[PDB]
RNA sequence: UAAUUGCGAUAACGAACGAGACCUUAACCUACUAAAUAGUGGUGCUAGCAUUUGCUGGUUAUCCACUUCUUAGAGGGACUAUCGGUUUCAAGCCGAUGGAAGUUUGAGGCAAUAACAGGUCUGUGAUGCCCUUAGACGUUCUGGGCCGCACGCGCGCUACACUGACGGAGCCAGCGAGUCUAACCUUGGCCGAGAGGUCUUGGUAAUCUUGUGAAACUCCGUCGUGCUGGGGAUAGAGCAUUGUAAUUAUUGCUCUUCAACGAGGAAUUCCUAGUAAGCGCAAGUCAUCAGCUUGCGUUGAUUACGUCCCUGCCCUUUGUACACACC
């Protein structure tokens, strides 16, 4: 409700948060992943990394 | 198998219909069932329309298998006749002729409902104060 | 007609005259004439349809409403009075069932019987409301050709729905009954009675 | 009432009458006859075996029958 | 075809359970005129009597009615499970009956008068003439007759 | 309805003034023209400026215009 | 740990505003302005903006 | 409040801002509550440009 | 019933206090010279056929 | 040349199939079968006092043909409709739980369906036979 | 609950006998 | 003109706020970039059915291929275009052609100046004054109450049935949500007529629940216009579920009970196109409970393309002894 308490015509608001997820798959070892992922970073973004297979 | 092909689609409301158009003996089957087993069945001639307009003969050298996703019983039926009619434009767009093409777009439009032209209408959103998009709640006064 | 065949059966009752003439459920639109040329251009038999369904764009424009295959203009007037709202699958069956009975009793073309039943029941001249602040007086006008189609279809469809309410008869039966009783006006037609209930009161006030 | 059984005056009144109608349905038999309309359903299915009433269209609700030809 | 005739073997308006059955309707929907017989408790009884469910009341036999009597007042006997009975675990008794006929409200007045003497709140409501399953009597049921 | 506001008109009015010889009766070219000699923050705004300044053109090729 | 990304981004923004408000209480005289949060997969980076960065 | 808000304006205006606005509403002097507006320069209230430009 | 038809020439006003009636003058479909102004209920456009009763009438304004 | 069940009209398919399973007589249909409504939201027991169970189970195998592996709850939801809440709105209520399951338990004894990988129930080789067989039997019944 | 169900007094038919006051319909200010 | 939106007239001239632009969403792209968390062609391991082969199912890593459907970053596209008709042959509107799109493209977001003693102290550890502050108006604990029923009124749900009910049969969406120092969404298996129980499990999620196999609707059949099998109030009796706790019936299931309601007086509300209405689903609250709401899609129209008659708001003229402004 727009209104605190109960009064007036009944007026609402739609509050939106927007999550955009996108992923990349690369083949590359310790001397690449460890070096390339640490330096390339942004606030407002959340990086992650995967162990082989499972 | 050995086939080249072309594939197109059609949409009515939230329904999407994909048709695979390649060479063959002229099988027309939607969702792995003959075109005669679509069972709204009062709409049977509605899905039969894209055939009978251009003639029943010209489906011999071409093959179509169909599948439909989204929508509802009536909305899908309008999409397949858009999936078949826009599957016929391509087999004559690439594999035969433009003069033998324009004799479809001119033959399809004369009867056009859905068919080779898209449906611009979508649902529209609800606003508070009513059960519908435009409609409001009833109001009291005194 | 060189009845060819391909990788699917395309059965024969179907496989026939579709490429010859464009049939209705099964009926033609040739040999159907509009009873009087007033409502021609306002009553459309001249671009045939197979079964009555369309993607209506018809309501976007003022006169695009006149370009509809009137059987479908009639069909939609069936789905109303609550529990029928929005249902055109029960509607086209109610029309197709109706036509079979129409082509039983009076023969001809049931679509030419609707054309006859409509053109008869559209009121020709109408009465209106004019002021004086509570003193009701009526200055006769002549209702537009388009409105005659609209008004006739309503009264015909509303007349059949009303007489079919608590009666065992089907909607299709009363639809044909009202339509045949209106083929030539039998005065039993609900749309015929309410039609003279306009035209007669018209000239009386003028 | 509407006589929801078969009285053998019924059956004999039925068979020497029914083919006269060039339109017969579930309602007709309760009208021009006195019958109960569940029997009209079982009549039209029995009267179907011979073309005394010859079909036109059929549905769970409505079905059309014209005169024997 | 169901079109058979017979002649004088037909009898309409017969009595059952000291109440009088309709002459002609499908027997499941026929016997229900007796209080204590629902659209189902008649459907399950008629099946166990080997009666044609699509026959009509004035049809069958005179004895086929007398068997329908048995399955009705002896429902636990005929494979009808306990949950198809209204009387399950009857108060002090513990046995599963089916209260029928004009015996229905007599058993109803019984439990009523039972918890009337118990003087539970649920019963007092009945004595006051009020609602028991209740909820809000504020705006509802007014001009109750 | 379809009425065009002043920012559009007051632009298209001043475009034809200084750009007349390099301007045409083709909208779609004048569209591409608008992106060169002018700067318009949004796409949709540009099309209206082009669409009137060609309408302003087809009248100035049909006769002298007042403003 | 390991919750939904739908839930994770929600939990951060509240945790952001919980601090953004908190820093606006203690640091008011200090000329506080706004805050930032950068999560490196080492520690966590909370960066403050202030007019008098001396008294802070 | 006037000599308070007035100073805040010229500061912000001398801060290289396209415009500024100050709204003081409340119990200012005595008894009845009243609102006092202070604005100089140029500022737009309407569309999305409100999001990217005005800071309140 | 003598009746007659009329082709539509031109739209003029919409009379009546609620504005539910349109005014048109009509060629008689027989005499393409003669024209008499009439009032009509539903919607009308140029070139459509009105069935008049009284072939004169012509009363203009309504309230 | 050749047939499947997908070339067959859905309703008339089951008819020839269901009664042929009622001719065969070997099912082991449950002991109640006259006392059940098939759905929590169905007011009355099924109208057919003859086998609806052969009718129902045939449709079960019919549906099983198309898709891959379907379980009890998928079936109790697949067989379902609106339930009247009385004076309240309509919410859709799933079918009886001990029917569609016990249907499938009597559908293995015919060798028509076998318990499936990835859970659920899938059609076997034999069920595919009788399916596509009675198909043509009702496809060539145009005489 | 004894005098509660022993009460003549309180009831439905008791209230249903006498009629409604004028206060049911009253409002404003 | 939807707009103080423009054109014109012009002691005015030139600009600013608001409108517009702008932004979000829904519509189009066989053109850009892609993809096992998207699908589609193909290749192998395998069944059924008819055998020239075909046609329909199955198998993520069995190997290679494409981006049309699906996803979202980049953009493009409409400008009322072209043409016609009207008018200062002005802004404009009007007409057809083409166009995915031509009522500001549909639907929204934000939104000047100024007003109201409108509401909110019961959202706030926002608050001023007064009140109470220890047998308290703090706080907590046990039980009751907020639901108490001769009745007046407002929002609604279910209906009066045959364009129906019922019983089977046909299997069609979209916006969604989902378990840490944990018990969420539950496919599958079994037990129970049901409600449920139990054993399993997939998923922190385009993977798994979910194609949410939703409802209306479609088809075959049963009833036959009879308060009927329409209608489901009320009431009895028994079984489960939530939960310390369900009595003043939490909710669900089953049996019996079978009421008023036969289309609603004077009055009155909502609405112009994927809209009215019908129809369900998801989410909000939630341990438990929706007849509510915020949104979603499904089925799909009747009638207008108007006016100022009723009801209101807007400017201008006008009158005032009002300006604390007709309380
Ligand atoms: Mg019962
Ligand atoms: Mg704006
Ligand atoms: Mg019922
Ligand atoms: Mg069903
Ligand atoms: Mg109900
Ligand atoms: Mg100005
Ligand atoms: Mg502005
Ligand atoms: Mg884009
Ligand atoms: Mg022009
Ligand atoms: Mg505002
Ligand atoms: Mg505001
Ligand atoms: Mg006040
Ligand atoms: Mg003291
Ligand atoms: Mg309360
Ligand atoms: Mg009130
Ligand atoms: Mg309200
Ligand atoms: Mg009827
Ligand atoms: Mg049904
Ligand atoms: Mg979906
Ligand atoms: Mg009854
Ligand atoms: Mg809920
Ligand atoms: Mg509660
Ligand atoms: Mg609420
Ligand atoms: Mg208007
Ligand atoms: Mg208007
Ligand atoms: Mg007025
Ligand atoms: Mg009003
Ligand atoms: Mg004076």
């Amino acid at each position: 409700r727009k209104t605190p308490n109960g009064e007036g015509s009944k007026t609402w608001e739609t509050y939106e948060m927007r999550i955009h997820k996108r992923y990349i798959d690369l083949e590359a070892p310790v001397q690449i992943v460890k070096r390339i992922t640490q330096i390339t970073i942004e606030p407002g973004v959340d990086v992650e990394v995967v162990v082989a297979s499972n | 198998s050995a086939v080249p092909s072309v594939q197109t689609f059609g949409k009515k409301k939230s329904a999407t219909a994909v048709a695979h158009v390649k060479a063959g003996k002229g099988l027309i089957k939607v969702n792995g069932s003959p075109i005669t087993l679509v069972e709204p069945e009062i709409l049977r001639f509605k899905v039969y329309e894209p055939l009978l307009l251009v003639g029943l003969d010209k489906f011999s050298n071409i093959d179509i298998r169909v599948r439909v996703t989204g929508g509802g019983h009536v909305s899908q039926v309008y999409a397949i006749r858009q999936a078949i009619a826009k599957g016929l434009v391509a087999y004559h767009q690439k594999y035969v002729d433009e003069q033998s093409k324009n004799e479809l777009k001119k033959a399809f439009t004369s009867y056009d409902r859905t068919l080779l032209i898209a449906d611009s209408r979508r649902p529209e959103p609800k606003k508070f104060g009513g059960k519908g998009a435009r409609s409001r709640f009833q109001k009291s006064y005194r | 007609f060189t009845p060819v065949v391909l990788a699917t059966p395309i059965p024969e009752e179907v496989q026939q005259a579709q490429t010859e003439i464009k049939l209705f459920n099964k009926w033609s639109f040739e040999e159907v004439e509009v009873k009087d040329a007033s409502l021609v251009d306002y009553v459309q038999v001249r671009q045939p349809i197979f079964v009555a369904h369309t993607a209506g764009r018809y309501a976007n424009k003022r006169f695009r409403k006149a370009q509809c295959p009137i059987i479908e203009r009639l069909t939609n007037s069936l789905m109303m009075n609550g529990r029928n709202n929005g249902k055109k699958l029960k509607a086209v069956r109610i029309i197709k069932h109706t036509l079979d009975i129409i082509n039983v009793l009076t023969d001809q073309n049931p679509i030419q019987v609707v054309v006859d039943a409509i053109t008869n029941t559209g009121p020709r001249e109408d009465t209106t409301r004019v002021g004086g602040g509570g003193a009701a007086r009526r200055q006769a006008v002549d209702v537009s050709p388009l409105r005659r189609v609209n008004q006739a279809i309503a009264l015909l469809t509303i007349g059949a729905r009303e007489a079919a309410f608590r009666n065992i008869k089907t909607i299709a039966e009363t639809l044909a009954e009202e339509l045949i009783n209106a083929a030539k006006g039998s005065s039993t037609s609900y749309a015929i009675k309410k039609k003279d209930e306009l035209e007669r009161v018209a000239k009386s006030n003028r | 009432q509407h006589a929801v059984i078969l009285d053998q005056e019924k059956y004999d009144r039925i068979l020497k009458e029914v083919p006269t109608y060039r339109y017969v349905s579930v309602s007709v038999l309760v009208d021009r006859l006195k019958i109960g309309g569940s029997l009209a359903r079982i009549a039209l299915r029995h009267l179907e075996k011979e073309g005394i009433i010859k079909p036109i269209s059929k549905h769970s609700k409505q079905a059309i029958y014209t005169r024997a030809t | 075809s169901l079109v058979v005739q017979e002649q004088g073997s037909f009898q309409h308006i017969l009595r059952l359970l000291n109440t009088n059955v309709d002459g002609n309707i499908k027997i499941v929907y026929a016997l229900t005129t007796i209080k204590g017989v629902g659209r189902r408790y008649s459907n399950l009884v008629c099946k166990k009597a080997d009666v044609d469910l699509h026959k009509r009341a004035g049809e069958l036999t005179q004895e086929e009615l007398e068997r329908i009597v048995q399955i009705m007042q002896n429902p636990t006997h005929y494979k009808i499970p306990a949950w198809f009975l209204n009387r399950q675990n009857d108060i002090t008794d513990g046995k599963d009956y089916h209260t029928l006929a004009n015996n229905v409200e007599s058993k109803l007045r019984d439990d009523l008068e039972r918890l009337k003497k118990i003087r539970a709140h649920r019963g007092i409501r009945h004595f006051w003439g009020l609602r028991v399953r209740g909820q809000h009597t504020k705006t509802t049921g007014r001009r109750r007759a | 309805g379809r009425v065009r506001t002043k920012t559009v008109k007051r632009a298209s009015k001043a475009l034809i003034e200084r750009y007349y010889p390099k301007l045409t009766l083709d909208f779609q070219t004048n569209k591409r023209l608008c992106d060169e000699i002018a700067t318009i923050q949004s796409k949709r705004l540009r099309n209206k400026i082009a669409g009137y300044t060609t309408h302003l053109m087809k009248r100035i090729q049909k006769g002298p215009v007042r403003g | 740990a390991l919750i939904s990304k739908k839930r994770k981004l929600v939990a951060d923004g509240v945790f952001y505003a919980e601090l953004n408000e908190f820093f606006t209480r203690e640091l008011a005289e200090e000329g506080y302005s706004g805050v930032e949060v950068r999560v490196t997969p080492t520690k966590t980076e909370v960066i403050i903006r202030a007019t008098r960065t001396q008294d802070v | 409040i006037r000599r308070a808000a007035y100073g805040v304006v010229r500061y912000v205006m001398e801060s290289g801002a396209k415009g500024c606005e100050v709204v003081v509403s409340g119990k200012l002097r005595a008894a009845r509550a009243k609102a006092m507006k202070f604005a100089d320069g140029f500022l737009i209230h309407s569309g999305q440009p409100v999001n990217d430009f005005i800071d309140t | 019933t003598p009746v007659t038809l009329a082709k539509v020439i031109k739209v003029l006003g919409r009379t009546g206090s609620r504005g539910g009636v349109t005014q048109v003058r009509v060629e008689f479909l027989e005499d393409t010279s003669r024209t008499i102004v009439r009032n009509v209920k539903g919607p009308v456009r140029e070139n459509d056929i009105l069935v008049l009763m009284e072939s004169e009438r012509e009363a203009r304004r309504l309230r | 040349p050749g047939v499947s069940v997908r070339d067959v009209a859905a309703q008339d398919f089951i008819n020839a199939y269901a009664s042929f399973l009622q001719r065969q007589g070997k099912l082991e249909v449950p002991g109640y079968v006259d006392i059940v409504k098939t759905s929590s939201g169905n007011e009355m027991p099924p109208q057919d006092a003859e086998g609806w169970f052969y009718k129902r189970a045939a449709s079960v195998a019919r549906h099983i043909y198309m898709r891959k592996q379907v379980g009890v709850g998928k079936l109790n939801k697949l067989y379902g409709g609106a339930k009247s809440r009385g004076v309240r709105p309509y919410k859709h209520i799933d079918a009886s739980g001990s029917i569609n399951r016990k249907v499938l338990q009597a559908l293995e004894k015919i060798g028509i369906v076998e318990i499936s990988p990835k859970g659920g129930r899938r059609i076997s080789e034999n069920g595919q036979r009788d399916l596509d067989r009675i198909a043509a039997q009702t496809l060539e019944e145009d005489e | 609950n004894e005098g509660a169900i022993r009460d003549k007094t309180a009831g439905r038919r008791n209230n249903r006998s006498k009629d409604v006051t004028d206060s049911a319909t009253t409002k404003k200010s």
